[PDB]
């Protein structure tokens, strides 16, 4: 009796917890995928300068105004792919689709890049009014992750935000502030020989200056990282092409 | 719906391939057999127990009964066992109580020691004599406001071979009770009347035991008294219910008959020829009782023996004529007593105030040499108290003091 | 080789489980009294922790891995199950296999062996190995090392408590109170890592 | 009369008495000021002159070089910034808006380029009086409560511990958080457990380290080590990090930080620690005394040498801080003020001599490690030695086994 | 040879000059009953009972067999108890001359007698008491044996008496003692002393050695540690010379000897000196005017390890050789721990006074401090020359861990041995007591 | 009776005496809204466990009766994290690892072990959802003065103006750290040891 009893009562046990655990998990992907994709939709919206409240104006709002597509950083022209689900933190893991950069290419510290990397045009009908950039780079306590939008002009800069960062709340998570984002808008990325330009500058940028953005108070080990991560991002091995590009065409 | 099945099979799966390898595993790595516990000795008499047994309730099963004061478990550590091979380790379960004592014998609790193992045991004589007795009542009347004697005839004329001082055990099944039945006396009703206490009831619906000491000395063949107080409840906390086995021996009546078990060992007089003195309060008449009388006739010693006893009031004196007749044939013996809240129909001109107090002022705090005296006492807690402290005070080293509680 | 240098003393230093996640605090409060018994409990974690990680690693990357099994099907949802399956066999395992059979050891431990399985310090490690995706050497020294590193945290809370034999403590913190107080404060100590990238 | 008047009051303290709850205060009034004049009741009918008080004294007294010469370089660095950047009236304005700046000048000071030692040490003054009054306020009031609820007598230690903790912060701290800092220190890491004596870690360190990690913004950065309204400017360990010798500029002078400057205490920090020459003079004496451990010395010392020399050996290509030598880390930072004052605590240290090699050895092999590859920090004595607080009695443990051992042996 | 490195010679003033001379009259004597660790006495006198020397008092009910015996003949006049009516003293007024007699032998016997007859002989003269059994410091019981005996031929204690003037007008004695030890043991004797020259025994069992350094050199808790270390299995007993002396004269004449020698030394002493007494004499007849006026306190023993010599308690103890007088120190002075102290002692350099070497300072009793908590600053490792953690065993005693004080070594040791961590301790602790207490658990619980 | 839900709140807290839950406890309160997700989570697992272990408690075999209840265990809390991932998914991606941890949570095997095996379903689910109030009693508490003090606000609710936002206080760094949390238990328990002194443990 011992042994049936206990093989018979563990089978039961297992097929009914089974059959409730795989009804549930299997029942509820569509859902927790849509979460997943709202998360982002919000955010890009945010830093697109679109106001949109609930999942289903969010979802609206994204699908008629955000045109998401592939971009080769070698090259720096779109590429045929499923943009809408393209995931470009898995894509630079693998070696099959992700090179190693070498000590003097990574400045911002990520030890490698995708090929091809996902950007999300902002249109106001059929024409296209910017172009927002994932850009990310090292901290001193994490890895950063921003959006930044350029206009059509692929020089001036709209807006940004930092959606993923783990600095402290006080020192080095200055860069969630909302009037610390605003000194942004307005700058220009590249200067009149079309290299890098924007400044971080320790102690605060002069009045009027068009490429220079405070630091962060007593946080220069941050404001190293963004200066880092905006002046690699901006160069030959990231969106340095495909901004040249925009600037006379492509777009 | 694939994802489903998939989901179910592994899950079945998994949790399946885990129990077999934990079955197997357990198959192989439990010794699955037979064990056993014998005497140092290696006597016929083995003992086969199941591995997963209790010494204790092995022993027990096999007849050889150790006291108990809860049932099952270790309460008070009275049931201590010698061991020598296979109780290889003592946990911190038996340092805790009684705590040590560094038996380097291998002493433990009988409680505790469990099980895998071919036990070599050793244990005392006494108990290798435990017998279970069904005796018949002699009689059964009241001496006190609270208090029975109990007269048991000890079938087929054999007579226990107990020591002054010891006690035995009374076995009794489920039983209900009302105090309304009691045949009290009028030399005791008034007091009864005054709290009503014949309106109480109580019930077991499993068997009781209890244990009791007897105010007879070997020299009295084949009876056994029991001096036995009734437990009511608190008088100040009126709430909870009476006694059991109290109860029932007060229901019991003369001709009727009840099952008893051995006498066990341990409170017995010392033999270094030394003055011995006996403080008694209320229910401890029994082994004050049974050690002036064993001293005085059974060994027909020459030893000083004085007895103290501290009674409530005249209305509950009992053995009387005992002590008297004792202290008026023997020059070495003398007993006095004194009255703790008398009341007028006493008429009394002796000592009051606490046994101790009186023993103090009277006796001990003009003694020669108070250390060099033995002291027997029983009582309840707060004569204990005092009378520990009153020696303590006087010098008295604990080798010389022996305390009996009958549980508070 | 550095690199499994370097995992290991990550795992050690810079991410000890009890003094930087915070894990197995039951155990890690009740049994620090003695360094003795610390250190037992200690040995023991590390070696559940060691066989622990890499059958997990080698379960998880054979059958519930996306695509592990059959394309387009996706197990994850059954990782609890099957690492608290795991541990809980491979614990028992140990019960019969070592402590009630040799030396035995099992008396010092009593109530604590078994009640391995709720240390939450070996579940979150194996969550952590397969949030990290190591392979099997890395989760084999992962596992070590992070056994270590606990065993480190509980016994030099063993030895301040006993250090504290000379304490005046107030009655209401003697004992629980007193000892969450200690752990604070020896996770102010091992704030110094936080920094390191290693 | 003092004597016979503290012992006229003496019976409304004692029980019964109608003062006898402010018997603990009354008991350290007194013996502050006359002897106890008890006898030996048993045992040992002698006994060695030394005592608790002294002992503290001592420790007290060894800082006073130290903490002068720290009021003098922060209103020296001071007043240099504030000229750096203002001149005129500008500065005028400047010194007119800040209560520090206009009392030194009240006082018969001046706060122009020209000032002398005297106006430079009164500027430190009105920086550092004010921290130290509060600390001590607020620690002590803590103490009394415990001693008055427990009834005990209380114990000597408070002294050290409040000038410690004064000297060992930013000369810009605001006295609120000085009092949240103390009380943290006071209760948490040492009254809990008893009071003087009776804790394992280390008071003075356990309510910076509550600091450090509470409110980051005001002990760390340009901003809070140079008392000048305005000026922003690093110090020596943040300039070597980014980094090499040939950045040790002192920006406010102008002029280069040589090893000399670093050793004789010319440069910003925290109030007490700049000057090395001074905390070796102070802590001579009390080694000299054997109030403190030339062992725990002699282990950090050690510790830090040879650390300091296998990183030079290796060598870096990135981090500058692999430069170093072990001459530059003595006389940069707070190590050499934590290892004479501080790593010396007896009831924090270990109890066994062999032991506090080992607690030397782990505190040093700490802060440089700290200091070299954790980029958080720049310094790290302070958690160093919170970190080997921990291990101490471990490494008592270790040692009292193999004595046991030993013995067990029939040979000790 | 062995160097003892670690230690402390107290400079204490008031030295005594090593020649005997005869003492005052001595009309009283009486047996302490508290100075017996474990004893508990049972009464064989009553006061007014005339008693012979040599006859028994009282018999120890917890060691039976022991008998403790009059050092003189005379009456007996006072039992004093105290508190909870312990025995503080059975005091005897000398009068007459009558004695108790035993066998006598030749020396060259002694060495071959028999161990039960030389227990019995030692017992019934009261003279079993002489010896004390490390661990614990009791009485050996009568049954037991030992391996080892230790006899102590040197003297540390500040102004403590040389033993090397005593025995040199007692060398026949010492060396019948020393004989009949050799037989008494099943093992060796060791007899410690200086590198100065001794009398010898030829017994092949009977071996010396020689100890040197500051004070704990001298004393039987070092010697055992250094040639016999004890535990609850191993078990050596240990002997004063003077004791020897007395033994020897013993088994030699058949009668017990009381004589003592003994050192009246302090810094009060007008005259200090070396003074022939007699066992358990009374102090306050003793040093009746030989101090200087003003409040005293006279001690039986050291400074270190006496026992303060007032009321019931004014008389000799049995193993005490030496009396120490020295002011009650009451004075209360202006920040008194804060003044430079050039005439203040102290283990530490924090006084001026260190900076004169040579100096020797006229102490007193005060406690220089209040009771406080241990901040070890390390004066204890200076003054234990033994191979223990003495911090941490400090600490142990004082939280009361019995368990882990028995391992760090408190069976090794006795309330002498701890007499100079009580001296150098900042916190005013008393280690004996503490160290008395765990040991009455550990022996009580076992 | 009303007894049974309300001992474990002070009489027998879980996490104050027992005890049970620290990991928890330490980790989800910086955030109100995490700790009282937490709390429910844990009242719902720990009384449905303790409801189907007593169901079938006669029938368990002895050999693999702790694989029984953590297979139960371990259905009711992922069926838990698929919902909390479903319709809570921004205080999901917070409680990260300790979601899956409730598992291993002391309390629930605790409960399940000593008292599920042991009684009725229905007591069994009082018992529950008592020790699950017990600990969300002190998960809350905690997290009280944690995310008041570290950030100025409750439930997100702002109720100390920040300085870096035009406010006047300025948040406690150290209270969105580990040994905050330590600490506020310390004092919490010797609060509630000393207001019930019974509780308090001998000398040694
Ligand atoms: C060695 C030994 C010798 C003894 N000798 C004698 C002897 O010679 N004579 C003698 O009379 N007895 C003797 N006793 C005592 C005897 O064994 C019984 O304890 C006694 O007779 C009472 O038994 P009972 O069954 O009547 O009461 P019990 O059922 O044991 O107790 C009932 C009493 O307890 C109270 N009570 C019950 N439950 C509670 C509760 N939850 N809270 C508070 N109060 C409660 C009841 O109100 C009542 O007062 C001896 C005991 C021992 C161990
Ligand atoms: C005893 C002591 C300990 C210190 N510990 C630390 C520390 O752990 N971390 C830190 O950043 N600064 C610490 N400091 C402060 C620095 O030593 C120094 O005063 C300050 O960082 C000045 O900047 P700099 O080090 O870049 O010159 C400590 C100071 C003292 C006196
Ligand atoms: C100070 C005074 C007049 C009264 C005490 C009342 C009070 C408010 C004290 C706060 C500071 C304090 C508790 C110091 C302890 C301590 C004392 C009292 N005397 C000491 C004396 C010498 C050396 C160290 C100490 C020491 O460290
Ligand atoms: S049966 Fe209860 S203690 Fe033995
Ligand atoms: S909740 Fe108990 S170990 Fe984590
Ligand atoms: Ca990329």
């Amino acid at each position: 009796d011992s042994i049936k009893k206990t093989l018979f009562v563990v089978i039961a046990l297992s097929l009914v917890c089974s059959i409730i655990v795989s009804a549930a998990a299997v029942g509820l992907r569509d859902k927790q995928k849509e979460n997943a994709a709202l998360d982002k939709q919000s955010k890009i919206l945010q830093v697109a300068g679109i106001e949109a409240k609930g999942s289903k104006q969010i979802v609206e709002l994204f699908n008629k105004s955000i045109e998401p597509r592939l971009v080769d950083f070698n090259t720096g022209d779109f590429v045929e792919g499923d943009a809408a689900n393209y995931d470009q933190r898995k894509a630079a893991k693998e070696a099959s689709e992700s090179i190693k950069l070498t000590a003097e290419q990574d400045k911002a510290k990520i030890q490698r890049r995708a090929n091809v990397g996902v950007v999300y045009l902002v249109k106001d009908g059929d024409k296209t009014s910017k172009v927002i950039l994932p850009v990310h780079g090292n901290g001193l306590w994490s890895m950063m992750y921003a959006f930044v939008a350029v206009e059509t002009d692929g020089n001036t800069v709209s807006g940004l935000t930092y959606y993923e960062q783990g600095e402290t709340p006080g020192l080095g998570g200055e860069v969630e502030n909302p009037a610390w984002r605003a000194q942004w808008v307005g700058k220009k990325l590249f200067d009149e020989n079309h290299k890098p330009a924007i400044k971080i500058v320790k102690g605060g940028a002069p009045q009027g200056s068009e490429h220079g953005v405070d630091g962060l108070s007593g946080a220069t080990l941050t404001s190293n990282g963004v200066q880092n991560t905006f002046d690699f991002w901006l160069g030959d091995m990231g969106f340095g092409p495909f901004l040249t590009k925009v600037r006379d065409g492509g777009l | 719906m694939s994802t489903i099945i998939f989901g179910v099979v592994m899950f079945t799966l998994i949790i399946l391939a885990l129990v077999l390898v934990i079955l197997f595993a357990k198959s192989k790595l439990v010794p699955t057999g037979d064990i056993t516990i014998s005497i140092n000795g290696d006597p016929e008499k083995a003992i086969v127990t199941q591995p997963g047994g209790k010494l204790l309730t092995a022993l027990a099963g096999a007849g050889v009964f150790v006291s108990s004061a809860c049932g099952g478990g270790g309460s008070c550590g009275q049931c201590r066992v010698k061991i020598k091979s296979g109780g290889g380790d003592i946990l911190p379960t038996e340092l805790d109580h009684i705590s040590k004592g560094e038996a380097r014998e291998g002493e433990r609790l009988a409680c505790q020691v469990a099980v895998k193992a071919d036990m070599d045991l050793e244990l005392p004589e006494e108990i290798f004599g435990v017998k279970k007795w069904e005796c018949t009542v002699i009689s059964n009347d009241n001496k006190a406001t609270f208090i029975k004697e109990l007269k048991l005839a000890i079938p087929d004329g054999e007579s226990v071979p107990f020591r002054a001082g010891g006690y035995i055990q009374i076995e009794a099944p489920a039983h209900h009770v009302k105090y309304a039945d009691f045949d009290v006396p009028e030399k005791y009703r008034g007091d009864w009347d005054k709290f009503n206490l014949f309106r109480y009831e109580s019930k077991v619906d499993e068997p009781i035991i209890r244990a009791y000491s007897m105010a007879n000395y070997p020299e009295e063949f084949g009876i056994i008294m029991l001096n036995v107080r009734i437990a009511t409840p608190p008088p100040n906390n009126p709430n909870v219910p009476p006694g059991q086995m109290s109860s029932y021996i007060w229901s019991l009546k003369a001709g009727d008959k009840c099952t008893i078990s051995g006498p066990f060992g341990e409170f017995f007089a010392k033999d270094t020829d030394a003055e011995m003195v006996f403080i008694g309060g209320g229910a401890g008449m029994a082994p004050m009782r049974s050690h002036i009388f064993d001293q005085l006739k059974r060994l027909k010693s020459k030893r000083k023996m004085s007895y103290w006893y501290g009674a409530r009031s005249k209305r509950e004196m009992f053995y009387v004529e005992d002590f008297d007749g004792l202290a008026a044939e023997n020059d070495n013996f003398v007993w006095h007593c004194a009255l703790s809240d008398p009341q007028p129909e006493d008429n009394w001109t002796g000592y009051t105030g606490f046994i101790h107090n009186v023993l103090y002022e009277n006796y001990l705090k003009d003694h020669e040499a108070p250390e060099d005296c033995e002291y027997y006492m029983c009582g309840p807690p707060m004569m204990n108290a005092a009378v520990i402290n009153m020696l303590k005070n006087l010098g008295v080293e604990e080798e010389n003091i022996l305390l009996d509680d009958f549980g508070g | 080789m550095e690199h499994y240098i370097s995992l290991l003393v990550k795992s050690i230093f810079i991410e000890n489980m009890a003094l930087s996640f915070f894990l197995g605090m039951c155990t890690f409060l009740a049994v620090s009294k003695k360094v003795k018994t610390s250190f037992g409990l200690g040995i023991a974690v590390i070696v559940v922790l060691t066989i622990s990680v890499p059958v997990n690693n080698l379960v998880y990357n054979l059958v519930l891995k996306p695509d592990a099994l059959v394309e387009g099907v996706d197990l994850s949802f059954l990782n609890f199950i099957t690492f608290i399956g795991v541990i809980a066999a491979l614990v028992q395992i140990l019960e019969m296999i070592l402590d009630r059979f040799f030396p035995p050891l099992y008396n010092a431990l009593g109530i604590f062996l078994p009640l391995i399985t709720v240390n939450c310090a070996i579940f979150g490690g194996v969550s952590f190995m397969v949030q990290r995706d190591y392979s099997f050497a890395e989760s084999v020294v992962y596992g070590f090392g992070s056994g270590v590193g606990w065993m480190l945290a509980i016994v030099a809370l063993a030895g301040i408590r006993e250090k504290m034999k000379y304490s005046d403590v107030p009655p209401g913190l003697r004992g629980l109170g007193i000892t969450f107080i200690t752990a604070g404060l020896m996770a102010l100590g091992f704030m110094s890592f936080s920094g390191v990238q290693l | 009369g003092l004597k016979k008047f503290l012992e006229d009051i003496e019976h409304h303290f004692e029980p019964g008495g109608k003062h006898e709850k402010w018997f603990a205060l009354y008991e350290a009034a007194a013996t502050l000021f006359y002897t106890p004049g008890l006898v030996t009741k048993r045992s040992s009918h002698v006994r060695d002159s030394v005592d608790l008080k002294r002992i503290m004294i001592m420790v007290w007294l060894a800082v006073f070089p130290a903490m002068f010469w720290g009021m003098y370089n922060a209103g020296g660095q001071a007043i240099a910034a504030l000229n750096h950047l203002y001149s005129g009236d500008q500065l005028a304005a400047i010194v007119a808006g800040n209560w520090h700046y206009w009392l030194t000048e009240m006082l018969g000071g001046t706060m122009s380029s020209d000032a002398g030692w005297g106006s430079k040490m009164l500027l430190g003054a009105t920086y550092f009086l004010p921290i130290y009054a509060t600390v001590f306020i607020v620690g002590g009031f803590w103490e009394v409560l415990f001693c008055m609820v427990r009834k005990h007598e209380v114990n000597e230690g408070f002294f050290v511990t409040s000038i410690l903790f004064a000297l060992i912060v930013p000369p810009t701290l605001p006295l609120w958080q000085a009092a949240l800092g103390i009380t943290f220190g006071v209760v948490v890491a040492k009254e809990v457990f008893g009071g003087t004596g009776r804790n394992f870690l280390n008071p003075a360190l356990a309510g910076r380290a509550f600091l450090f990690f509470a409110y980051p913004a005001q002990i760390s950065g340009d901003l809070v080590w140079t008392a000048a309204d305005g000026y922003s400017g690093a110090t020596a360990l943040s300039q070597w990090a980014q980094g090499g010798a040939g950045a040790l500029i002192n920006n406010a002078t102008g002029q280069t930080i040589t090893w000399m400057d670093a050793f004789i205490g010319n440069i910003p920090g925290s109030i007490g620690e700049v000057s090395t020459l001074a905390l070796m003079i102070g802590a001579a004496f009390i080694v000299y005394m054997g109030i403190a451990s030339w062992r725990i010395i002699g282990g950090v010392m050690i510790g830090m040498i040879l650390l300091s020399t296998l990183f030079n050996v290796i060598g870096s290509d990135t981090n500058a801080m692999f430069n170093m030598p072990w001459h530059w880390h003595l006389v940069l930072g707070g190590f050499a003020f934590g290892m004479f004052f501080m790593a010396t605590d007896p009831v924090s240290a270990s109890f066994t001599n062999s032991g506090k090699w080992a607690y030397g050895i782990l505190i040093g092999v700490m802060c440089v490690l700290i200091r070299v590859v954790n980029p958080a920090y720049p310094e790290g004595m302070m958690l160093a030695i919170l970190f080997a607080n921990l291990f101490a009695p471990l490494f008592d443990h270790v040692v009292v086994e193999r004595n046991i051992k030993r013995r067990l042996a029939r040979y000790g | 040879m062995i160097t003892i490195k670690k230690g402390l010679d107290l400079p204490i003033a008031g030295t005594p000059s090593q020649v005997i001379s005869d003492g005052k009259a001595i009309k009283k004597v009486a047996l302490l009953g508290e100075e017996y660790v474990g004893m508990r006495p049972t009464m064989h006198v009553r006061v007014g009972d005339e008693v012979k020397k040599a006859q028994i008092l009282f018999e120890d009910k917890k060691n039976p067999g022991v008998k403790f015996t009059s050092p003189v003949s005379g009456k007996v006049v006072e039992i004093n108890r105290g508190a909870k009516r312990v025995l503080q003293s059975v005091v005897i007024e000398v009068a007459g001359d009558d004695q108790v007699t035993f066998d006598k032998f030749e020396a060259n016997q002694l060495a071959s007698l028999n161990r039960d007859a030389i227990k019995t002989q030692l017992v019934e003269s009261g003279l079993w008491t002489a010896f004390r059994t490390r661990p614990f410091s009791k009485v050996p019981a009568i049954d037991s044996t030992s391996e080892a005996i230790f006899v102590t031929a040197m003297d540390t204690n500040p102004l403590a008496a040389e033993p090397t003037v005593v025995i040199n007008e007692q060398s026949e004695a010492f060396v019948a003692g020393l004989d009949v030890l050799s037989a008494l043991t099943t093992g060796k004797v060791y007899v410690c002393k200086k590198g100065t020259s001794l009398p010898r025994s030829q017994q092949p069992n009977v071996e010396e050695h020689v100890f040197d350094g500051p004070h704990p050199a001298g004393l039987a808790g070092t010697h055992m540690h250094f040639l016999y270390p004890v535990s609850a299995d191993h078990v050596a007993w240990s002997i004063n010379y003077q004791d020897v002396i007395a033994v020897g004269q013993l088994f030699l004449t058949g009668e017990l000897y009381t004589q003592r020698v003994v050192s009246l030394a302090g810094p009060v002493v007008n005259k200090p000196r070396l003074v022939r007494t007699v066992m358990g004499a009374s102090l306050e007849q003793l040093v009746d005017s030989e101090i200087m006026p003003g409040e005293v306190r006279i001690i039986s023993g050291s400074v270190l390890s006496g026992t303060k010599a007032t009321g019931p308690h004014a008389y000799l103890g049995r193993y005490h050789l030496q009396v120490s007088v020295l002011r009650e120190g009451r004075d209360k002075e202006l920040f008194g721990w804060a003044m430079p102290g050039k005439n203040k002692f102290s283990v530490t350099r924090s006084f001026l006074g260190h900076l004169f070497k040579g100096q020797v300072y006229n102490m007193t009793t005060t406690t220089n401090g209040s009771d406080r908590s241990m901040v070890p600053i390390g004066n204890y490792e200076k003054v234990m020359p033994l191979d223990m953690e003495p911090t941490l065993l400090l600490r142990d005693l004082c939280a009361g861990d019995s368990d882990s004080a028995v391992r760090l070594g408190a069976l090794e040791l006795d309330e002498e041995d701890l007499a100079l961590c009580t001296f150098v301790c900042p916190g005013k602790y008393e280690y004996g007591q503490l160290l008395r207490e765990c040991l009455d658990k550990i022996e009580k619980e076992g | 009776l009303k007894k049974s839900v309300l001992a474990p709140v002070l009489d027998n807290n879980p996490i104050a005496l027992q005890v049970l839950g620290v990991c928890s406890a330490l980790a989800v309160t910086t955030k109100l809204e995490t700790a009282f997700v937490m709390t429910l989570a844990v009242m719902f697992v720990t009384a449905l466990s303790n409801f189907f272990v007593s169901l079938i408690r006669n029938h368990i075999p002895n050999s693999v009766r702790i694989i029984v209840q953590m297979a139960i265990i371990a259905s009711l809390v992922i069926v838990v994290d698929q919902i909390l991932k479903a319709y809570l998914y921004d205080i999901s991606k917070q409680l990260s690892v300790f979601v899956g941890l409730i598992i291993t949570n002391c309390i629930v095997m605790g409960r399940a072990e000593a008292f599920a095996m042991k009684s009725e379903p229905i007591p069994s689910f009082i018992d529950g959802i008592g020790n699950g109030l017990g600990y969300g009693f002190v998960l809350m508490t905690v997290g009280f003065f944690r995310e008041l003090l570290g950030s100025g606000k409750l439930f997100g609710l702002e109720v100390l103006p920040l300085i870096s936002n035009g406010g006047w206080y300025q948040p406690n760094g150290l209270m969105l750290l580990a040994p905050s949390a330590f600490f506020l238990i310390g004092f919490m328990i010797w609060a509630i040891r000393t207001f019930k002194p019974e509780q308090v443990e001998a000398k040694e």
